[PDB]
């Protein structure tokens, strides 16, 4: 099938509503990977960091996988759409489309 | 035996002539509490003098007693000859001959200022001033060729053929690695790091020491710095701050290849050399390419010898295969040279005895020595 890439684990769709906060989250096989998250082909989320977005990485010991995680907090129906998460490193390359949906 | 010591930008080098290695190496700075200090019992040392400034650096507000291959003050001088004569020498100056080493093209004030200091504050039956590009070709151990001599204050050329010098051809450059120190400072302020003081500066200069090196080619470390990897390390200071690199460490030493980044109409070391060969005789120039010599502390970062290799190379007729030689420990060979230079038969003779000084006057050392 397609080469193992970076996630051992690929993000899930979720969707929750206004002053909802959802996370979403990606796990890398093992230096320390390096995390991308986008909201499109050009868009960079860690960026757009704030009130409603916020970035959080952890390494897990005894699987020595790296879990990266995008926190939304309180999200609203702006917010509803697709998000793309793009992770590069030194040997491995891949990335995964996800939606989240956030009603009024 | 005989003393050699080193009068150069920042570190003052000093020992015994006919040792391999010097007995006192540590910085030539002065440093005194700015702020008023805070705490019980403190000594409240007012001045530090030599490496102990550099533990205590953030506090102190460092100054260099020579600036330019100049010195902007004399009694700091003192302390720091004092330090090496009676400190880690151990030996008194009335012993043995001294011997300085000055750099090609330096200004008349500085040899008759600095021998009238010797021959008065420190009294010696005799002494003698070298010339850095002489002395390292001794190192080198080689009778013809052209040497670049690059210090901590200004890189000079001085090629040299069987003994015989050619004072037209003998170029001076301005550009140096404490010059790159402050576009290095200059630089950090746009990434969002700022050093505005004398004692972090030196913090700076301690980062392009190790962690800095000279890329094979400048565009395309650039482009890969997009996604970098093993181009980022990270440097912890004695206050406990924190320091990350990137692209930023390979581009301060390309300064030196590339004077176009620093705004300067000067050419860079690799044509700067050229240009010293241009002025030298024709015969002699075949043998100039390949017995080129590296030296100086601006010199250490690797891979410098295989770019201006390949640099020379291609600019240069390649009907001649062209040799660098880069040995380790260069910055040091300045001083090296001194005490090798001391220990020749021939040069004890050569030395400015007091009673010339007396008689003729302090402008005699140009008459007397190159």
């Amino acid at each position: 099938d397609d080469p193992i890439g970076l996630f051992v684990m690929r993000p899930q769709d979720g969707e929750v509503t206004v002053g909802g906060s959802i996370t979403f989250s990606a796990r890398v096989a093992g230096k320390p990977p390096v995390v991308k998250w986008f909201k499109g082909k050009w868009v960079d989320l860690s960026s757009k960091v704030g009130q409603h977005l916020q970035l959080h990485d952890s390494y897990d010991r005894a699987s020595k996988v790296y879990l990266f995680e995008l926190h939304i907090t309180d999200a609203q129906p702006a917010f509803t759409g697709s998000y793309r998460c793009e992770v590069s490193t030194k040997d491995k390359f891949d990335c995964s489309n996800f939606n989240l949906t956030v009603h009024e | 035996a005989a003393l050699v010591i080193d009068n150069g930008s920042g570190m003052c080098k000093a020992g015994f002539a006919g040792d391999d290695a010097p007995r006192a190496v540590f910085p030539s700075i002065v440093g005194r509490p700015r702020h008023q200090g805070v705490m019980v019992g403190m000594g409240q040392k007012d001045s530090y003098v030599g490496d102990e400034a550099q533990s205590k650096r953030g506090i102190l507000t460092l100054k260099y007693p020579i600036e330019h291959g100049i010195v902007t003050n004399w009694d700091d001088m003192e302390k720091i000859w004092h330090h090496t004569f009676y400190n880690e020498l151990r030996v008194a100056p009335e012993e043995h001959p001294v011997l300085l080493t000055e750099a090609p093209l330096n200004p008349k004030a500085n040899r008759e200022k600095m021998t009238q200091i010797m021959f008065e504050t420190f009294n010696t039956p005799a002494m003698y001033v070298a010339i850095q590009a002489v002395l390292s070709l001794y190192a080198s151990g080689r009778t013809t060729g052209i040497v670049m001599d690059s210090g901590d204050g200004v890189t000079h050329t001085v090629p040299i053929y069987e003994g015989y010098a050619l004072p037209h051809a003998i170029l001076r450059l301005d550009l140096a690695g404490r010059d790159l120190t402050d576009y290095l400072m200059k630089i950090l302020t746009e990434r969002g790091y700022s050093f505005t003081t004398t004692a972090e500066r030196e913090i700076v200069r301690d980062i392009k020491e190790k962690l800095c090196y000279v890329a094979l080619d400048f565009e395309q470390e650039m482009a890969t710095a997009a996604s970098s990897s093993s181009l980022e390390k990270s440097y912890e200071l004695p206050d406990g701050q924190v320091i990350t690199i990137g692209n930023e460490r390979f581009r301060c030493p390309e300064a030196l290849f590339q004077p176009s980044f620093l705004g300067m109409e000067s050419c860079g070391i690799h044509e700067t050399t050229f240009n010293s060969i241009m002025k030298c005789d024709v015969d002699i120039r075949k043998d100039l390419y390949a017995n080129t010599v590296l030296s100086g502390g601006t010199t250490m970062y690797p891979g410098i010898a295989d770019r201006m290799q390949k640099e020379i190379t291609a600019l240069a007729p390649s009907t001649m295969k062209i040799k660098i030689i880069a040995p380790p420990e260069r910055k040091y060979s300045v001083w090296i040279g001194g005490s090798i230079l001391a220990s020749l038969s021939t040069f004890q003779q050569m030395w400015i005895s007091k009673q010339e000084y007396d008689e003729s006057g302090p402008s005699i050392v140009h008459r007397k020595c190159f």
